[PDB]
């Protein structure tokens, strides 16, 4: 046996790297002009590559797209801001406080801080290789994009 | 593939070979399992002493049970390494415990108790 | 380096961060918050017996380390090992500064 | 304070006092509207035949006797626990005390004046908004060994100058007598002669208190006052030579 | 240095100024947060029709502070005093709702 | 052992007993010989002799 | 007990006991030298952590 | 850690009576970490030990004990008994003995007559084979220091202050006549020794039952209550967070005598009465507020009568001294209101007293204006189990 | 370790949270307050010999 607290130094991620995700808050739809391309009878729908909607912004998820062997579990995982997050201010050193929808004046500084600990925290991982495929659309040709 | 965790984190063709043999004639003479049963203990890491430490709530977290172990161990009542019976007056003898916080008061109301009733200390309600 | 962050140290720290609102730091913040970014680190690596754990006592306020002894004739020899590099640490400033 | 027509203040020998062992010495003095005539007829008014009668002649010697009672009721020595900063604004972040018992709620609102808020013009506001902000708990501790008692602190808290003087009158006297293991050690093993030794740490100490020592001259007093009480007996001193066979 | 006065027979109420005489409830003004966290119970029942109705621009300072949205389609009529009131009524003298 | 002041101590074993035979000489009017070889245990309180 | 179960050599009291078993006392006598240093080292036990 | 107590305290049946809400700590809150002492066996150890001793060196020994260390004895026989008792079956000795004696004592042989075993006998010490070894006169400070150096003391003496005494043999050779720890414990005859102890103050040492708890409580608290620790049952209940008759819990009150009679409340005196029963109280519900005792006939409202009654009398809080109070209505002294302001102690009393042993008339003299007319109503007017206990057909 | 060498003998065994340049509350750690060089450990001697 291996008796000794060994921690977990190398740890491997096939999922993207980013740690932004972009939502869609109010949806719309438009009256499209072209709607799918034909190649001789089959029909491709085009598909955007993130939202289309009449409100789009930027939230922060931390590995939305991983497919890790094995995470770290400190994932800060902040909500569309229609709701609020203030649970994660609210976590920290509000060490009785009661009326649970409020945060600290005074410890706001202590929290962004944990929060940017947990931030980086949530990121030690590798990148593995995993393999590729080639296509042949007329939009990018040649290209070797990745599995 | 996946690795469990351990802990509890914040979410919750080929012929007659002709020269191997297996005749095992060779006693290990110091005795090698007994080696290696000395040797997990010797691998075995020591234990913590928290106390004198908050936890995530803020508040705060041996004479005559040191020397039971040996005398558990050595199958005798009485026992040859000691922490008593010594000659050495440590009357001083600074042991950490959960009496004392990290400023330097007491505990015998806990912190975050005595926090709560600070703050609880001056409130306000809605009038008539 | 988050302690001379969030209170006084006479560390020389870069200070990325001030316009967000703090407050004069005591030793029961300070310890809390330590054992925070503690179990922070612990949960995140999956050790299981310590880190940090007797340096979680008493005020966390602190700067680099030193042991020494003393000699009969007042004569102390300390040793100071010098600072390494600081990968998480200056993770967390670059962050900070972005 | 109390949001009243009319606020006198009396007194009262611990009202905020979470003691070790009573005096029995208490001082009560009830507010001028009822009476207080029991404590001026304590002593020497044993003939006063209706109960609200005192001899004006006894007056001083009442007084005298009260005074006595008041200063031998409070003559314990300042005890710390409890030191915690509020989330509240309200000070610069200070070090609040607590102090044990039922409840701690009135008692900061009691203890810290300046800490509270400032909404009206009433007479309270306008003295409480005129004062200074950073005197307020601690400010200052004598911190010997890592991860223990701060030794002894300074606080800003609402108190009485009078008794404060006379707790430290009383705390320099008992840090006249205080003494060091080291001397005892020395003192007990001369006065053994060598045929017992003892032992005394070699460290840091913590603190003590060790009140042993006393003058050269209060054990000639406590001498001749025990000389003059065992005066012509002998059945006084026959145990003590029985004791001594 | 915030006190509030008001007077018999149609006085406006007056308040004091960080330096001079105390000054009417009809001016831009900066507020440190700290102010209305003194007592919100009492300042709001003081302020909130003067906030309502009254010109009165009040400056509360933060620095920093967590925030929510919410939408309303423009092609109609919309009221915040419902959001602002639950506001102000919910900020107390430990912690700020966002 | 990993006592600094075993040697002192192998001094005042042999000097507890020779108490009364033959005598060393001291420092000051305050510690008779015969004290015990327990009690030296700092790196002070080694004799002169 | 690492040090005990890797060291080569073996400790054993037969050596005391085969020289000390030798001497003896003639039946006369009140005290015997050989006999009280048996007394005091206790070769019976085997007892070495 | 470590706590006084002022009763006899065992670890069988102190669990069933429940002593510390006896003594009046609030511990409802089942914490379930205090393991009872059996502290029953040192008082009959003591009242054996006062009769070769003074009790002042016994006490001054018995206050050193470390209560939380664990020790034993084992008695041991004389010295003329011992070489017999390690003739038979030679199997049990120990290797401290001496080698020559050993190959004395091994064999067979009666060996009554040879001179050998005289002189090896004549020869033979108690002490160098059984190191520790008392004394038959010890002066019984050390010894307390000797069971707290080892976990087995070893005695010939009967007379000991320790936890068990054990036998080394059989009875038949001899003269006429481990533990689970909590974190906390209580037990009587406390210890200066431990650095942390304490002892439970707050009653009375005139009330205490038991009179060698008594004196040895004198003692404690007339030497060195410097340096104790008395805490109050407050401070006991923050360090937490076939039943009996004739053992009632038992309080003492403290009122005083005020009068309204200008429109003005006004202090005149203030009274202690002693040892009155807490089952009347909580009974009669008995608060801190303004009673009136008298009413306007001028005759006793009687349930202050039965106050008193049931209890003892008054006594000054400036004095220290008797008082009994005037049952008429003339002005130089009335008591008109009264205010309980408290309570001091919660201890607990027997009840049937030594001398009522047998079913036999009882006597009683009273002074003679003593209440005879009222007492007789009064036990008149008992219905407790349909049964009157004192009718007045047979006073 | 020393032979018989009384000034280079070490006494006390100390660590610290702070830095040299500037002063505070001093800290005076939790291994400092051992008599001795450190935590004391009683050995039997008869095992030894």
């Amino acid at each position: 046996l291996l008796h000794a607290d060994t921690p977990r130094l190398v740890t491997w991620d096939a999922g993207l790297c980013t740690s932004f995700k972009i939502v869609p808050i109010v949806p719309a739809q438009v009256p499209q002009d072209v709607l799918a391309y034909t190649f001789f009878t089959s029909s491709y729908a085009i598909q955007s590559p993130f939202p289309e909607a009449a409100v789009s912004r930027i939230v922060v998820h931390t590995r939305w797209a991983s497919n890790v062997d094995f995470d770290r579990d400190s994932s800060v995982i902040m909500a569309p801001p229609t709701e609020n997050n203030i649970h994660l201010f609210k976590q920290l050193l509000n060490t009785e406080t009661l009326s649970v929808r409020g945060a600290n004046p005074l410890m706001f500084r202590a929290n962004v801080l944990h929060m940017l600990l947990e931030f980086v925290l949530d990121n030690l991982y590798l990148n593995r290789h995993t393999g590729f495929s080639q296509d042949h659309t007329p939009f990018t040709e040649g290209a070797n994009l990745r599995s | 593939k996946r690795i469990p965790r351990k802990t509890k984190g914040k979410s919750s063709p080929a012929t007659a070979e002709p020269g191997t043999s297996n005749c095992e004639h060779y006693k290990a003479r110091p005795g090698i399992a007994s080696v290696q049963k000395a040797t997990e203990s010797a691998e075995l890491p020591m234990k913590n002493n928290d106390e004198g430490t908050p936890d995530k709530r803020g508040n705060t977290k041996e004479a005559d049970d040191a020397t039971k172990k040996q005398a558990k161990d050595t199958e005798k009542a009485k026992a040859q390494v000691t922490y008593s019976d010594t000659g050495i007056n440590n009357a001083n003898e600074l042991s950490r415990s959960g009496n004392v916080d990290n400023e330097g008061g007491s505990n015998q109301k806990p912190m975050s108790t005595r926090i709560a009733e600070a703050t609880s200390a001056i409130v306000s309600k809605h009038p008539a | 380096t988050l302690v001379a962050q969030i209170s006084e140290t006479q560390y020389p720290v870069d200070r990325y961060l001030d316009w967000i609102p703090s407050l004069r730091a005591s030793a029961a913040t300070a310890a809390t918050f330590a054992e925070w970014v503690n179990t922070s680190m612990k949960t995140a690596f999956d050790l299981s017996d310590m880190l940090l754990e007797p340096l979680l006592s008493g005020d966390p306020r602190m700067t680099q380390l030193a042991i020494q002894y003393q000699q009969y004739n007042g004569r102390t020899f300390n040793v100071i090992p010098e600072m390494p590099g600081s990968v998480i640490a200056d993770c967390v400033q670059l962050t900070a500064e972005v | 304070f109390p949001e009243a027509a009319v606020s006198r203040i009396v007194v009262h020998t611990r009202w905020a006092s979470n003691v070790d062992f009573d005096r029995d010495s208490s001082v009560i003095m009830a507010p001028p509207t009822e009476n207080n005539i029991h404590l001026f007829k304590q002593l020497l008014n044993t003939e006063t035949l209706s109960v609200r009668g005192a001899n004006p002649l006894m007056f001083r010697a009442n007084v005298l006797h009260m005074l006595l009672e008041f200063v031998l009721d409070n003559l314990y020595l300042n005890r710390h626990t409890g030191f915690s900063q509020d989330h509240t604004p309200f000070t610069e972040g200070a070090n609040l005390r607590s102090l044990p018992g039922p409840d701690a709620e009135k008692w900061y609102s009691i203890m810290y004046p300046t800490r509270m808020g400032t909404p009206n013009v009433s007479k309270i506001c306008n003295f409480v908004a005129s004062c200074v902000r950073n005197r307020v708990g601690r400010f200052d501790r004598a911190q010997m060994m890592n991860g223990a008692m701060s030794e002894w602190v300074d606080v800003f808290e609402t108190s009485d100058a009078l008794t404060v003087s006379i707790r430290g009158r009383w705390m320099a006297r008992l840090a006249r007598m205080n003494i060091n293991p080291t001397e005892i050690e020395w003192a007990l093993t001369e006065c053994a002669q060598g045929y017992v030794t003892v032992t005394s740490p070699y460290a840091p100490s913590v603190n003590r208190l060790m009140p042993y020592r006393i003058s050269n001259a209060e054990r000639q007093i406590s001498q001749i006052i025990r000389v003059m009480n065992i005066g012509n007996n002998a059945t006084v001193i026959q145990p003590v030579l029985q004791d001594i066979s | 240095d915030c006190r509030i006065s008001f007077g018999m027979n149609g006085a406006a109420p007056m308040i004091r100024d960080e330096t001079g005489m105390m000054v009417p409830f009809e001016g831009n003004w900066i507020f440190p947060l700290a102010l209305w966290q003194m007592n919100t119970r009492y300042f709001n029942q003081q302020f909130d029709a003067w906030i309502k109705t009254g010109e009165l621009r009040i400056r509360i300072e933060m620095g920093a502070y967590p925030y929510m949205l919410h939408y309303y389609d423009p092609r109609q009529y919309a009221n915040a005093w419902n959001l602002t009131s639950a506001w102000l009524e919910e900020i107390t003298p430990t912690s700020i709702p966002s | 052992t990993t006592d600094p002041c075993a040697p002192v101590k192998a001094f005042m074993t042999l000097a507890n007993m020779m108490v009364g035979f033959e005598t060393i000489p001291m420092d000051n009017q305050i510690y008779t010989q015969s004290r015990r070889a327990s009690a030296f245990s700092t790196p002070h309180t080694w004799p002169r002799c | 007990v690492l040090l005990q179960r890797i060291s080569p050599l073996q400790i054993d009291p037969t050596i005391i006991s085969n020289t000390m078993s030798t001497v003896s006392e003639s039946t006369t006598q009140t005290l015997s030298p050989a006999s009280s240093i048996l007394g005091k080292l206790r070769p019976s036990n085997s007892d070495f952590s | 850690a470590y706590i006084a107590v002022p009763a006899v305290v065992d670890s069988r049946s102190s669990e069933a009576i429940g002593l510390l809400e006896s003594f009046g700590v609030d511990a409802g809150s089942d914490a379930n970490d205090v393991s009872y002492q059996d502290h029953d066996y040192v008082v009959d150890q003591l009242q054996y030990m006062l009769d070769g001793y003074e009790a002042g060196d016994v006490i001054d020994a018995l206050v050193y004990r470390n209560w939380l260390h664990h020790s034993v004895y084992c008695l041991l026989p004389p010295k003329s008994q011992l070489l017999e008792y390690w003739k038979s079956n030679p199997s049990v000795i120990p290797d401290n003995v001496d080698r020559r004696l050993r190959k004395r004592l091994m064999l067979k042989k009666d060996l009554r007559k040879d001179d050998e075993y005289n002189q090896l006998a004549r020869a033979f010490k108690i002490s160098d084979v059984y190191a520790p070894l008392i004394s038959s006169t010890t002066s019984p400070m050390t010894m307390i220091q000797n069971l707290n150096q080892g976990e087995i003391v070893y005695t010939t003496t009967d007379r000991v202050i320790g936890a068990r005494v054990l036998l080394y043999a059989p009875r038949k050779y001899y003269a006429s006549t481990r533990v689970p720890h909590s974190r906390f414990n209580v037990g009587t005859f406390p210890s200066i020794a431990t650095p942390k102890c304490s002892v439970m103050s707050g009653v009375d040492i005139e009330s205490i039952p038991n009179e060698f708890i008594k004196l040895f409580y004198q003692r404690v608290k007339s030497i060195h209550a410097n340096i104790l620790n008395d805490i109050s049952p407050q401070i006991v209940s923050d360090m937490i967070n076939h039943v009996d008759v004739y053992r009632v819990d038992v309080v003492n009150v403290l009122f005083e005598v005020v009068d309204v009679a200008d429109g003005l409340r006004s202090v005149s005196r203030k009274l202690i009465m002693h040892t009155v029963p807490v089952c009347i109280l909580e009974l009669l519900g008995i608060e801190i507020a303004d009673y009136c005792i008298r009413q306007e006939d001028g005759m006793f409202t009687d349930w202050f009568l039965l106050l008193t009654m049931l209890s003892d009398g008054l006594t000054d809080r400036r004095t220290h001294c008797q008082y009994l109070i005037n049952p008429s209505s003339m002005p130089p002294d009335v008591i008109l209101n009264i205010s309980i302001t408290g309570f001091i102690n919660r201890h607990t009393i027997d009840v049937m007293p030594d001398v009522y042993d047998f079913i036999k008339p009882i006597g009683a003299v009273l002074p003679k204006g003593s209440f005879k007319s009222t007492i007789m109503r009064v036990l008149d007017s008992i219905s407790v189990l349909g049964v009157k206990i004192m009718p007045r057909a047979h006073v | 370790y020393v032979r018989l060498d009384r000034d280079r003998v070490p006494t006390m065994v100390g660590v610290t949270r702070q830095s040299r340049d500037t002063i505070t509350q001093p800290a005076l750690s939790l291994s400092t307050t051992n008599t001795t060089v450190g935590v004391p450990l009683a050995l039997d001697a008869r095992a030894i010999t």
